[PDB]
C-alpha cells in the first residue's frame, strides 16, 4: 500500500540528473519486479519500463527495446501479455520515436514461435503500425508478411489455416487507413481464392470484417472501404434467405409455413421464410452465412451505412420458414433428422432473431421500439420451445452455431453457441411495468449481469473498457433500477398475500421469478455502486457522482452535500421498501450484502447500531424453507455467519447475546424447527443451528479467550 | 487467349471448357506464354483457366497442369517476369498444390534441382515451391551428391533460406560446412556473415556440436594460415569475419550457449591438447566477450581461472630439465594466448573486450603461482590500460575506490597496481582529476602504512596543477588544528620534503 506509482512517476519528473547514473539499477531490477506475481508489482514494473523509455540516452533507448524483444521471443504467460501490452503502449504511445529500433523489432518476426489468435492480432498490429511507416523496411515486412501469408495459406496445420485469415484481415485492416495498391491487390485476390472454397474461412472474413469496422470512427474511409465490401454488397440479399412465394415446395419434411412468423413488418414482400428455403435442407447446413454473415451485412448496414434504416426494413419481420413446432412429442418416435434438424434450426432461429434485435436494439425509431418488444416476446417464446427441445435434445445438440469461427437439457449447455449481445443496446430505460413485459426485465438484466460483474471488481464484450463500463453504468443506471425497484419491492410485498388465495397462478405467473429478478437487480446495485477500484483519483469521485443520483425519495441538497447521511438516508429510504416483503432467504443474504457494501461504510450511531438492527432483524426474519436435500445448507450457514456476525459487526463480538444464542441451540435441537431457545424464527434451522452455534462460539471464544 | 478459357469454361459446366480447349495445343501452356505481358490479373485468370481442366498437382493435367508447371518453374523460374507476377504465379500455384495426384505431383522433385537448380538457377523466388511440393509430402539422394553440388554463387543463400522450411541437417549442416571453405568462402565478407546467420537459425533445430565446432574451426584454420604466413584490413578482414561470427554467437547465445561452454571446455580441456584448441584467439574471443552478460560470471570466471592455473603450473614444471625437457614436447603458453587476445582485440570488438577490464579489476586483485596469479592479473589490467585508448578512464576509477577504502590486505596488490597504473599513466588524469578531489578527503582513517603510499603514488600527479594541491593542503590543514594524527604529519613533510615545497 505504500510506494504508490504516483511516486515513481513523480520520480521521473524530478530525478533526471539524480537518476541518470541509475542505469544498471532501474533496468536490472525492473525485470525482476516486472515479471512477478502480485498485481501491484507488475503494474509498477510496467510503469518502470515505459518510464525508462521516457528517460534515457541512446544506448538506454536501445537497451529497453532489446529487453522487450528478448522477452517477446522466449517468455512466460503473464510476461507474454505484459510484453505485448508494454509494446502496444510504447508503439501507439508516441509513434515517431519508436521506429529507430525497427529492424531489431523485426528480428522477432522470424523467431516468434508463439501465438494465440489474440497475441497474433497483437503482433500483427505492431507490425502493421510499423510497416505503414517506412518504405523498404516496410517492403521486407511485406516480404515477411506475404511470406507468413503464403506459407500460412498453403499450411494444412489446423491453427495455420485460420491464423492466416486472422492476420490476413489484421494486416489488411492495418492497411485500412507506392505499389501498395498492387501488392495489396495481389493479396486481395490471394485471400479471395484462399477462401473462395472455404465457408468457415468465409465467416472469418466476415466477422473479422466486423470488429475492424466498428472500432474505427473516422479512419475507415469510403473510397478505401469500397474495395473489400462490394463483393459484400449484394451478397446477403443475393443468396442468403430464399424468397417467400406461397407455392415454394420441394425437399422438406416439416411444412415450411410462416410458422413462428413475426410479420411485425409490412404486409407485402419477398423477404420470405429464408431459413428452410436457403439453409437447412438449402445446401449442407450453413454455419455462419445465415447469422454471422447477416451480422456482417448488418455491420455494413450500420457502419457501411452510417445511418442505415430500411436496408433491413424490407423483411423487418420476414418470418423464418420453420413449421409450427408445438409437437415436441410430435417429434417423439423419430430423431436424428428432425431432431438435429430442429436443433440446428433452433440455433439458427435464435441467431436470426438475436441478431435482428442486437442490430435492432439501439435503433430509436418508434416502430423499431414496438418491433423490438415483439422480438423479445418471440425470443422468450421460442426460447421456451427451444428449452423444450433442449430437453428434447437430451444427449446430442452440439454447437452448430457460429462458435466465433476463430478458435482452433441443462442450464449451461447453451453458454457458447449464443451470439454476442451488444455494447450500447443493453439499455432501454423505458421498458414499463408488466405483471417492458413480464420476462423482459429478466432477459435484458440476465444479459446485463452475466458479464457486468466480469468487468467491475466473449471478446467483443471485453473490447470495451471497464472504466468505460463504469462510465456507461453511471450514465444509465439510475433511470431504470429506480422505477424497477420502487414498483417491484412493494408489488412483491402486497401481491404475496394474494398468493395466499390460491393465487399461485399469480405467484408462479405474476412474479414466479419476480423475486429472482429483484435479487439480480439488487446484486447489480451492489456490484456497480461499489466498484473495487474506487480507491483512486477516479473511482472515488465516481462513487460520489453515483450517490448524487442515488437519492431516491428526497433531494440531495445544495451544489455539494459532503456528509454522507444523505447517502445512508437514501439507503434507509430504499430499505424501507424491502423491509416489508423480501422474497426469500436466498434474497436475504443478498439484501444483507447489498446493505453491507455501500450502506455499510461507517459503523456508528444508527448505523453500527443500525448494524444491530440489521443483525437482529436477520435473526428476526422468521424462517421460510421447505425440506429437501442439503443444498441450502452450503451457504445458508455461511450467510448466517455473516448475518449474526453483522449484528455483531456493527457492534463487537456478542458475548452477551451469544449465551442465549447457544441456548438457542438448546431449543435448536427441540425439533424440526429453527433457532428456538426462546426465539422460534430464522437465524437457525434443523442442521443450520449446529454450524451456526459453532460459528457464534467462534466469534465469542476466539476473542474472549 | 483472353477469350479462350473464359469462353470455353467462361459460361458452362459440363462440356464448355473441356470442349473449347480439348486440344487448345500451344504446347500445354498457350496463353500465359502467348501473352507474357498479359492482361493484369490474367495470370490467375488463365491460371483458373487451365484450372478448369483439373485441380493442382493433378495427374489428369499430364500436359495441362504439369506443363503450366514446366513453364513457370523454369521460364519465370529464372528469366524475367513481373516480380509481383513472380509472387502471383507461385501464389496460385502453391494454393492449388494441395490437391495433387499421389504420383502425378512427383516432378523432378526428390533431387530435381538436378532437373532445374543443378544447371538452371539464379532467381531465389522459385525455391519456395520446392518447399511447397515437399511439404506436400526419402527423395533427397541428389541432395547426397549435391547439397550444393554446383552451388557456385547460389548454393549459399538461396538454398539455405528455404532449407529452413524443408531442410535436413544430417548432411545438410555438414554439406554447408564443406562448402564453406573455398566455395562458400568465395564471398568476401559474405563468407561467414549471411551464411552464418542462416546457419545458426537453421541450427535452431539442433546440431549444437556440429554447428558449433565448425564456425570456430574454419575461423581458426583461416587464422593459423594467415598468421604463419606472416572489419580490419586486406590482412585484417579477420576483423569483419570475427565481428560477424562472434556477434551472431553472442546474440543467439540464449539457450544453447550452455553447450558452447560444455564442448569448448569439455573437449580441449579433457584430452588436454586444448592449448591448440581451447585457447586459439578466435575460439575464446567468444569465451570472454559472450560472458559480460548475467549468466556468465559464474562459468567464465572459473574456466579462465583453472586454465591459467593448470597451464602455468605445468609449463614451468618442465622448465628445469634436460632428461625430460629437451627430448620432449612443445608448449603453447596460455598466458601468451591471453596476452595475444589483448593484442588482437585492438580492432573494435567492444563488448568482446570489456570482458577484459572486468577481468582485470576482478582477478588481478582478488585472485590471492598464487603470487604468480596476481602477478599475471597485473598484466591483463595494465595491458588493457595500454592498448585500446577509449575505454580505460572507468578502469582507473574502478581502481582508486577499490583500494582507497578497505582492510589492510589492500596495500600490496592494489597499491602496487595503482602505483604502476598512475605511473604508466602518461598524464592519464593529467587533465582528468575529479574522482580524486573527493577521494583525497577520505584518508583520515586509513592504516599507518597506507597513507604514505597513497601520498607517494599520487606524487606523480601532484606535479601537474594547483587544483590538485590547493585542495590537498586544505583537506589536510583542517586535520592539524584538531586531533590531526600522523597523517597530518606524513602529509606536512611529504609536501615539504618535495619540490612542491619550493614556491
Amino acid at each position: 500500500g505504500c510506494m504508490p506509482e504516483q511516486l515513481m512517476q513523480n520520480a521521473f519528473q524530478n530525478h533526471s540528473m539524480v537518476i541518470k547514473d541509475f542505469f544498471p539499477s532501474i533496468l536490472s531490477l525492473a525485470q525482476t519486479f516486472l515479471h512477478s506475481a502480485h498485481p501491484a508489482v507488475v503494474s509498477f514494473g510496467s510503469c518502470m519500463y515505459k518510464q525508462a523509455f521516457a528517460v534515457f540516452d541512446s544506448y538506454c533507448q536501445q537497451e529497453v527495446v532489446c529487453a522487450l524483444v528478448t522477452h517477446v521471443c522466449s517468455g512466460n504467460e503473464t510476461e507474454l501479455d505484459i510484453s505485448l501490452d508494454v509494446l502496444t503502449d510504447l508503439v501507439i504511445l508516441h509513434p515517431s520515436l519508436l521506429l529507430r529500433y525497427a529492424t531489431f523489432v523485426k528480428t522477432i518476426l522470424d523467431s516468434m514461435q508463439k501465438l494465440n489468435p489474440c497475441q497474433i492480432r497483437k503482433l500483427f498490429y505492431i507490425l502493421s503500425t510499423l510497416a505503414f511507416s517506412q518504405r523498404q523496411e516496410g517492403s521486407y515486412i511485406q516480404d515477411d508478411m506475404h511470406m507468413v501469408i503464403r506459407k500460412w495459406l498453403s499450411s494444412s496445420v489446423p491453427n495455420h489455416k485460420q491464423m492466416g485469415i486472422i492476420g490476413a484481415v489484421t494486416m489488411m485492416g492495418s492497411v485500412a487507413l507506392i505499389e501498395c495498391d498492387g501488392q495489396l491487390s495481389t493479396l486481395l485476390d490471394l485471400v479471395g481464392f484462399c477462401c473462395e472454397q472455404t465457408p468457415e474461412v468465409l465467416a472469418l472474413y466476415y466477422d473479422e470484417l466486423a470488429n475492424l469496422i466498428e472500432k474505427q470512427k473516422g479512419n475507415l474511409d469510403l473510397q478505401l472501404l469500397d474495395k473489400f465490401g462490394k463483393s459484400l454488397v449484394e451478397d446477403f440479399p443475393n443468396d442468403f434467405v430464399v424468397d417467400l412465394s406461397p407455392t415454394v415446395d420441394g425437399s422438406f419434411l416439416f411444412p415450411v409455413k410462416s410458422l413462428y412468423n413475426l410479420d411485425e413488418d409490412e404486409t407485402q414482400g419477398a423477404i420470405a421464410i429464408n431459413l428452410l428455403p436457403l439453409v437447412s435442407q438449402k445446401r449442407v447446413v450453413s454455419p455462419i452465412c445465415l447469422s454471422p454473415c447477416f451480422r456482417l451485412l448488418r455491420l455494413y448496414t450500420g457502419e457501411q451505412n452510417n445511418g442505415s434504416l430500411e436496408e433491413i426494413d424490407a423483411l423487418l419481420g420476414c418470418p423464418l420458414y420453420l413449421t409450427d413446432l408445438e409437437v415436441e412429442g410430435k417429434l417423439d418416435s423419430l430423431s436424428k433428422q428432425e431432431r438435429e434438424f430442429l436443433c440446428s434450426l433452433l440455433f439458427y432461429a435464435l441467431n436470426w432473431f438475436r441478431e435482428v434485435v442486437n442490430a435492432f436494439c439501439q435503433q430509436q425509431d418508434a416502430e423499431m421500439k414496438g418491433k423490438v418488444l415483439t422480438r423479445l416476446q418471440n425470443i422468450t417464446e421460442l426460447q421456451n420451445v427451444l428449452g423444450k427441445c433442449l430437453a428434447a435434445t437430451p444427449g446430442y445438440v452440439p454447437p452448430p452455431a457460429t462458435f466465433d469461427s476463430e478458435a482452433p437439457a441443462q442450464l449451461q449447455s447453451y453458454r457458447p453457441y449464443f451470439r454476442e449481445l451488444d455494447l450500447e443496446v443493453f439499455s432501454v430505460l423505458h421498458c414499463g411495468l408488466l405483471t417492458l413485459g413480464p420476462a423482459e426485465l429478466c432477459f435484458l438484466l440476465d444479459d446485463m449481469c452475466w458479464k457486468l460483474e466480469h468487468v467491475l471488481t466473449f471478446s467483443h464484450l471485453c473490447q470495451r473498457s471497464p472504466k468505460e463500463v463504469a462510465v456507461c453504468v453511471v450514465k444509465l443506471l439510475k433511470p431504470l433500477c429506480n422505477h424497477m425497484e420502487n414498483m417491484h419491492n412493494y408489488f412483491q410485498t402486497v401481491i404475496p398475500n394474494q398468493g395466499v388465495v390460491d393465487e399461485s397462478g399469480l405467484n408462479i405467473q405474476e412474479y414466479q421469478l419476480m423475486s429472482s429478478c429483484y435479487h439480480q437487480l439488487l446484486l447489480a446495485f451492489r456490484l456497480l455502486f461499489a466498484w473495487s477500484g474506487f480507491s483512486q483519483h477516479e473511482n472515488s469521485n465516481l462513487l460520489r457522482s453515483a450517490l448524487q443520483v442515488l437519492a431516491d425519495r428526497l433531494k440531495p441538497g445544495e451544489t455539494e452535500f459532503l456528509p454522507l447521511e444523505e447517502l445512508i438516508s437514501e439507503s434507509f429510504q430504499y430499505l424501507l421498501n424491502f423491509q416489508a416483503s423480501i422474497p426469500s432467504f436466498q434474497c436475504a443474504f443478498i439484501l444483507t450484502q447489498v446493505l453491507m457494501a455501500i450502506s455499510e461504510k461507517p459503523m456508528t450511531g444508527w448505523k453500527r447500531e443500525k448494524m444491530a438492527s440489521l443483525a437482529k432483524q436477520f435473526l428476526c426474519q422468521s424462517w421460510m424453507k421447505p425440506g429437501g436435500d442439503r443444498e441450502k445448507g452450503s451457504h445458508f450457514n455461511s450467510a448466517l455467519h455473516t448475518l449474526l456476525c453483522v449484528y455483531l459487526e456493527h457492534t463487537d463480538n456478542i458475548l452477551k447475546a451469544i449465551e442465549e444464542i447457544s441456548s438457542v441451540g438448546v431449543p435448536e435441537l427441540i425439533n424440526s424447527a429453527k433457532d428456538g431457545c426462546s426465539s422460534t424464527y430464522p437465524t437457525l434451522s434443523r442442521q443450520t443451528f449446529p454450524v451456526f452455534f459453532r460459528v457464534m462460539m467462534a466469534q465469542l471464544e476466539s476473542s474472549v479467550k | 487467349m483472353a477469350q479462350r478459357i473464359l469462353q470455353l469454361a467462361a459460361e458452362g459446366s459440363p462440356e464448355r471448357l473441356q470442349e473449347a480447349l480439348q486440344g487448345l495445343t500451344e504446347g500445354e501452356l498457350g496463353d500465359m506464354v502467348t501473352r507474357q505481358a498479359l492482361r493484369g490479373r490474367e495470370t490467375a485468370a488463365l491460371l483458373k483457366g487451365i484450372f478448369k481442366g483439373s485441380p493442382c498437382s493433378q495427374q489428369s493435367g499430364v500436359l495441362r497442369r504439369l506443363q503450366v508447371y514446366k513453364h513457370c518453374v523454369s521460364l519465370v523460374e529464372s528469366g524475367d517476369l513481373h516480380v509481383g507476377k513472380v509472387s502471383e504465379i507461385i501464389g496460385l500455384l502453391m494454393l492449388e498444390a494441395r490437391q495433387l495426384p499421389g504420383h502425378a505431383l512427383a516432378e523432378l522433385a526428390t533431387l530435381f534441382v538436378e532437373v532445374i537448380k543443378r544447371g538452371s538457377l539464379s532467381n531465389g523466388k522459385s525455391l519456395e515451391l520446392f518447399s511447397t511440393v515437399l511439404t506436400a509430402l526419402f527423395k533427397k539422394q541428389l541432395i547426397n551428391t549435391l547439397c550444393s553440388s554446383k552451388w557456385d554463387p547460389q548454393c549459399v543463400i538461396h538454398l539455405a533460406n528455404m532449407f529452413r522450411d524443408i531442410p535436413l541437417s544430417g548432411e545438410e549442416l555438414q554439406f554447408v560446412v564443406e562448402k564453406v571453405l573455398r566455395m562458400f568462402s568465395k564471398l568476401d565478407l559474405q563468407e561467414i556473415p549471411p551464411l552464418v546467420y542462416q546457419l545458426l537459425l537453421l541450427s535452431a533445430k539442433g546440431s549444437k556440436k556440429t554447428v558449433l565446432e565448425g564456425i570456430i574451426s574454419f575461423f581458426n584454420q583461416l587464422d593459423k594460415r594467415q598468421k604463419e604466413e606472416q572489419a580490419t584490413v586486406p590482412l585484417d578482414q579477420l576483423r569483419h569475419v570475427e565481428g560477424t561470427v562472434i556477434l551472431h554467437i553472442v546474440s543467439a547465445i540464449n539457450l544453447d550457449q550452455d553447450i558452447g561452454e560444455e564442448l569448448i571446455k569439455h573437449l580441449k580441456t579433457e584430452q588436454q591438447k586444448d592449448p591448440g584448441k581451447a585457447l586459439c584467439p578466435f575460439s575464446v574471443s567468444l569465451l570472454l566477450s559472450t560472458a559480460v552478460k548475467h549468466r556468465l560470471q559464474e562459468q567464465i570466471f572459473d574456466f579462465l581461472k583453472t586454465s591459467i592455473t593448470r597451464s602455468c603450473k605445468d609449463l614451468q614444471i618442465l622448465q628445469a630439465s634436460k632428461f625430460l625437457q629437451d627430448l620432449c614436447p612443445q608448449q603453447y603458453d596460455v598466458t601468451a594466448v591471453i596476452l595475444e587476445v589483448v593484442k588482437n582485440s585492438a580492432f573494435g570488438w567492444d563488448h568482446v573486450t570489456q570482458g577484459l577490464v572486468d577481468l582485470g579489476f576482478s582477478l588481478m586483485e582478488s585472485y590471492e603461482p598464487a603470487q604468480q596469479a596476481c602477478k599475471l592479473g597485473a598484466s591483463i589490467l595494465l595491458e588493457t590500460f595500454k592498448v585500446h585508448e577509449p575505454i580505460r578512464s572507468d578502469i582507473l576509477e574502478q581502481v582508486l575506490n577499490r583500494v582507497l577504502t578497505k582492510a589492510a590486505s589492500p596495500v600490496s596488490h592494489f597499491i602496487d597496481l595503482l602505483s604502476n597504473i598512475v605511473v604508466s599513466a602518461p598524464l592519464v588524469l593529467q587533465n582528468s582529476s575529479s574522482r580524486v578531489t573527493e577521494t583525497f578527503d577520505n584518508l583520515s582513517f586509513l592504516p599507518i602504512d597506507t597513507v604514505q603510499g597513497l601520498l607517494r603514488a599520487v606524487q606523480p600527479l601532484l606535479k601537474v596543477s594547483m587544483s590538485v594541491r590547493d585542495s590537498l593542503i586544505l583537506v589536510l590543514q583542517k586535520a592539524i588544528f584538531s586531533r590531526q594524527l600522523d597523517a597530518r604529519k606524513a602529509a606536512v613533510a611529504g609536501f615539504l620534503l618535495l619540490l612542491r615545497n619550493f614556491k
